[PDB]
RNA sequence: UGAGUGCAGGGUUCUAGAUCUGAUACAAGUCGUAACAAGGCAGCUGUAGGAGAACCUGUAGCUGGAUCA
RNA sequence: CAUGAGUAACUGGAGGUCAAGGCUGGUGCCAGCAUCCGCGGUAAUACCAGCUCCAGGAGUGUCUAUGAUGAUUGCUGCGAUUAAAAGGUCCGUAGUCGAAGAACAGUACUUGUUUGUAAUGUGGCUUAUCGAGAGCCGAAUAGAACGAGAAGAGUUCAGAGUAAGGAGCGAAGGAGGGCUAGAUUAUUGAGCAGCGAGAGGUGAAAUUUGAUGACCUGCUUAGGAGUAACAGAGGCGAAAGCGCUAGUCAAGAACGAAUCCGAUGAUCAAGGACGUAGGCUGGAGGAUCGAAGACGAUUAGAGACCGUAGUAGUUCCAGCAGUAAACGAUGCCUACGCUGUUGUGGUUAUGAGCACGGCAGAAGAGAAAUCUAGUAGGGCUUUGGGGAGAGUACGCGCGCAA
């Protein structure tokens, strides 16, 4: 079930069974990894990346025409982030949560909001300093 | 073993859940679209997330919705994958 | 022993409910638990229709009704007689009471 | 999340209470297959056929009409050869009959086997 | 607390649960040295102070026939019963007795006689049961 | 190296004490009758006042209710 | 070996458990007996004796510790809807527990060989008339030394991507929450006008109010609460709880689908945040209702129930407190499971599904009533052990007090 609620929903989306190569498209395998690494230069996060390739361009899962996963092109390609995403996203939500609380103080839904995110903050970067993927001292932007 | 059990019909197939079968199910699919008037054909995504539209002549071909997207009134299409 | 299934209420899903007041004793009574009876009353009695017919100055009338949801808590509604004891078999059969006049 | 090996008995015990007379089991691991592959030798059970869905992994089986129970211990207590014994006439109801299941280095074995190569283990399971 | 490496807590947990027993309890945490005879000595050597009388508890209607002795080992002053038929005659004030348990788990009443617990044996270093019955005579 | 012994303190276990205040047993004493039937104001849980005494009164809750309507 | 001879049973019981007498005489709730249940008030198979039986027997009764009885301490193996028993709700550390696929390594794990036990105990044989006894033999626990096997456990990898989790996209739904600005009535209070005798309250009445003009009907105003009917075995929220209309500010649940990362997870002592009502500390305010207090009745007496009146409180802001029949009296994750019917929100090959519910049978289950209770050595925490005394005493921690 889920992690801080009482939720069991079951929406997700089925992976192929295999992945072939799409020759119903119509561009180069080049083409499309020079318009990722354009879209990565512009900011976008790499969710992003992968909707616009299967919305715009045509192509499902963005892995059959590369053999390599978007993060690990970004990484080859030396445009990796200061912080990983997700841990990004989570910092991201606090903020507004802290910004929302500041001229409206008697919130107490929103107070208790803010401590079901600040625990997953921690339990995210804990993750994280244990792969060496951010520093043993990092601490929180607030 | 029982026919039944290892081969379903195709009937009963229709009527499962996607991730409850013996094989689970791809539902979306890629189509070519075919403009109204400029004729022109365009990729899309069945499901798609995004508003599209036509090249060149930028006619909105395609519309988002909360399930399988909508093809503009005149248009017309194919599937390809 | 549970009496009933249902704790002789219609709550469920939910924490709390709204009170009312009983018509008879004023008491404060759940809404989900009151007894509860309409009424559609004409304001002229059945027996002075007969004089309306020759006392009225327009070419028809008809006569206006006044409409009420009356609430009642369980120790009125016993006494009042709208309810009463049954059998544990017939304690089950739920069925729509008629309109009252 | 359930243990797999625990799964697997209750899946087969319920089907055969309401008299049906297959399965389909729904999350497999490797010793889930040795089990079953042991029910297969002494004849409790019929027909395997493995599906490789890419999710985990799905079994369809046949029951014969002779097993009447089975089930999986936890945990997985390790006993001498001493022992073994002990655990025999606590789960099983006859001297002459069923069997109790033990991982070894020489792969899954039963009682009597146990007697043969002069080895413990640990204790898995059991059916009859 | 099923696991295969969880036998500390459920050690720990299980001494715990014991404390609910009272007679685990009672050796534990109670004053179990308290008593004339119990733990402490099966029999116990006493003087005769005063005579007395009680009641029987309802439904019976009877007058039970007990004594007040001066405990030499504890300082304590205490109730016993006097057995048999004319038992109350074989006694007298400034005698030494030796006094007995009732035989329940914990120091109880037994039968009809409220809150008294022990009984007479011996009188003047001679069974009770002889000196009743005349088989034997008083010391003198 | 040190036995013994001064003087202050602590730590433990027992024991005395004017007087006050609990509990238990009281064959059957005195005053009421609070609960068990709609027990004669339906009962019970929390909280706050009051009162010879059981208890009574406000406020929110519950049916184990006298209503599965 | 040889001489004499003819001696030698008691303790506890006899109503049931529990083997064995309604036998005869005393006693009359006395005297006594009885582990427990129970006997005796003049017809006692239970007391006190006589006589016959029963049980064990050179022995038999009692008291006191302990093992068993006992699945009433539960690893094997008990319970927690109503008998005793699931923390008011979340977060969270220590602790205990943790996918599939392909490979790898040997410290646990199991096993071989060798060490490691006099007596006692165990398997035997031989000699004291016999039997305990004595004498000789064989194997042995835990612990250690050196090898072996690799299923389970463990470590790693990525042309692998959970009906495991988190991030994100699209269209939509809800009395979920904070803030800003408005609203239709109603209950009281004042002003003025009309009228000229009663109004109120009850089962029936009295306190009480009215010629200083009540009551009722007009027009004006002033305040402070609240959102009727629609409105439900309907919806939302972690629980406590949430119902007029617009605008605004954050975050969450579910659904659709070829988006991204890859074990990030379950449960939780200590520690932290929320918690109806009533209560307390300070400010604002004060319509209605109303503990305390005061009267009128009723009664033997009413201090109560009923009526008149009346204060703290009841509302708001900033805090403290920490309890409820905080209950569906049913812990949280995760499984396996029969049918029919009716809802709510999305999606649809229009056949159906997914999440959240209600209802009616069945089969199993259970002491029954009934079923959040079926099947089961899955994981983790709380918790009970005949009534009472007692959720009380002493110590300690929080609180302004309660
Ligand atoms: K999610
Ligand atoms: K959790
Ligand atoms: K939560
Ligand atoms: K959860
Ligand atoms: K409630
Ligand atoms: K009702
Ligand atoms: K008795
Ligand atoms: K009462
Ligand atoms: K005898
Ligand atoms: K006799
Ligand atoms: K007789
Ligand atoms: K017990
Ligand atoms: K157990
Ligand atoms: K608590
Ligand atoms: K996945
Ligand atoms: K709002
Ligand atoms: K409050
Ligand atoms: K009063
Ligand atoms: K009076
Ligand atoms: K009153
Ligand atoms: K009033
Ligand atoms: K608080
Ligand atoms: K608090
Ligand atoms: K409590
Ligand atoms: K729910
Ligand atoms: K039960
Ligand atoms: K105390
Ligand atoms: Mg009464
Ligand atoms: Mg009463
Ligand atoms: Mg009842
Ligand atoms: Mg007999
Ligand atoms: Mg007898
Ligand atoms: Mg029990
Ligand atoms: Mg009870
Ligand atoms: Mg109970
Ligand atoms: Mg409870
Ligand atoms: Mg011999
Ligand atoms: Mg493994
Ligand atoms: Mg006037
Ligand atoms: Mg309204
Ligand atoms: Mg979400
Ligand atoms: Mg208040
Ligand atoms: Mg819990
Ligand atoms: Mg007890
Ligand atoms: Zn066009
Ligand atoms: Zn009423």
């Amino acid at each position: 079930a889920r992690m801080y609620s009482n939720g069991k929903g079951q929406s997700k989306s089925v992976t192929p069974y295999n992945l072939t190569y799409p020759t119903y498209i119509k561009h180069s395998k080049e083409e499309i990894v020079d318009v990722i690494l354009n879209l990565a230069r512009k900011g976008t996060p790499p969710s992003q990346i992968g909707n616009i390739l299967r919305d715009n361009y045509g192509v499902g899962k963005s892995f059959a025409v590369t053999k390599t996963k978007i993060l690990t092109l970004l990484k080859i390609a030396g445009l990796k982030p200061v912080i990983p995403e997700d841990l990004n996203n989570i910092v991201k939500k606090c903020v507004n949560i802290k910004a929302h609380l500041a001229k409206y103080t008697n919130d107490k839904s929103s107070k208790y909001q803010l401590i079901q995110m600040q625990s997953c903050l921690y339990r995210v970067a804990r993750y994280y300093k244990s792969k060496n993927e951010l520093p043993a001292g990092w601490k929180p932007p607030f | 073993i029982a026919k039944n059990l290892l081969y379903p019909t195709v009937e009963e197939i229709k009527k499962n859940n996607k991730r409850k079968q013996l094989f689970q199910e791809v539902k979306g699919y890629f189509m070519e679209v075919k403009c109204a008037g400029c004729a022109t054909l365009n990729v899309c995504y069945s499901h798609s997330q995004k508003t599209i539209s036509c090249k060149g002549c930028s006619m909105v071909i395609l519309r988002s919705t909360g399930g399988k997207a909508k093809i503009s009134n005149e248009c017309s299409y194919m599937v390809i994958s | 022993t549970k009496k009933r299934s249902n704790n002789g209420r219609s709550k469920k899903n939910r924490g709390h409910t709204r009170c009312v007041r009983c018509e008879h004793c004023s008491a404060m009574v759940p809404n989900d638990k009151a007894i509860k009876k309409f009424v559609v009353r004409s304001v002229i009695d059945a027996a002075s229709l007969d004089d309306l017919k020759i006392a009225t100055i327009y070419e028809e009338y008809e006569v206006p009704k006044s409409y009420y949801k009356l609430n009642y808590c369980v120790s009125c509604a016993v006494h009042i007689k709208l309810v009463r004891v049954r059998s544990r078999w017939e304690r089950k059969i739920r069925k729509e009471q008629r309109v009252s006049a | 999340m359930m243990d797999k090996l625990a799964n697997l008995c209750i899946t087969i015990n319920n089907a055969n209470r309401a008299q049906k007379r297959s399965v389909v089991i729904r999350r497999i691991s490797k010793v889930c297959r040795l089990f079953l592959e042991s029910m297969q030798k002494h004849g409790y059970i019929t027909d395997i056929v493995y599906i490789d869905d890419h999710r985990e992994g799905k079994a369809v089986v046949g029951l014969s009409g002779r097993l009447n129970r089975c089930g999986a211990i936890c945990p997985r207590y390790d006993v001498e050869l001493k022992d073994v014994e002990r655990y025999r006439a606590n789960l099983l109801p006859s001297r002459g009959f069923g069997h109790l299941i033990v991982t070894s280095s020489k792969g899954l074995i039963d009682h009597r086997e146990c007697i043969q190569h002069n080895t413990g283990g640990k204790i898995l399971g059991y059916f009859y | 607390m099923y696991g295969l490496l969880a036998a500390r807590n459920l050690k720990k947990n299980r001494h715990k649960r014991r404390y609910a027993d009272k007679d685990f309890a009672k050796k534990a945490r109670g004053d179990i040295y308290q008593n004339a005879v119990g733990y402490s000595a099966p029999h116990a050597k006493g003087i005769v102070t005063e005579k007395l009388g009680v009641e029987a508890k309802q439904p019976n209607s009877a007058i039970r026939k007990c004594v007040r002795v001066h405990i030499v080992r504890l300082n304590k002053k205490v109730i016993a019963y006097v057995p048999h038929d004319g038992g109350l005659n074989q006694i007298e004030i400034n005698d030494e007795v030796i006094v007995e348990g009732l035989g329940k788990k914990g120091c109880r009443s037994k039968g009809d006689i409220p809150g008294v617990r022990f009984r007479v044996c011996k009188v003047q270093k001679v069974s009770l049961k002889a000196l009743v019955t005349k088989k034997k005579e008083r010391p003198a």
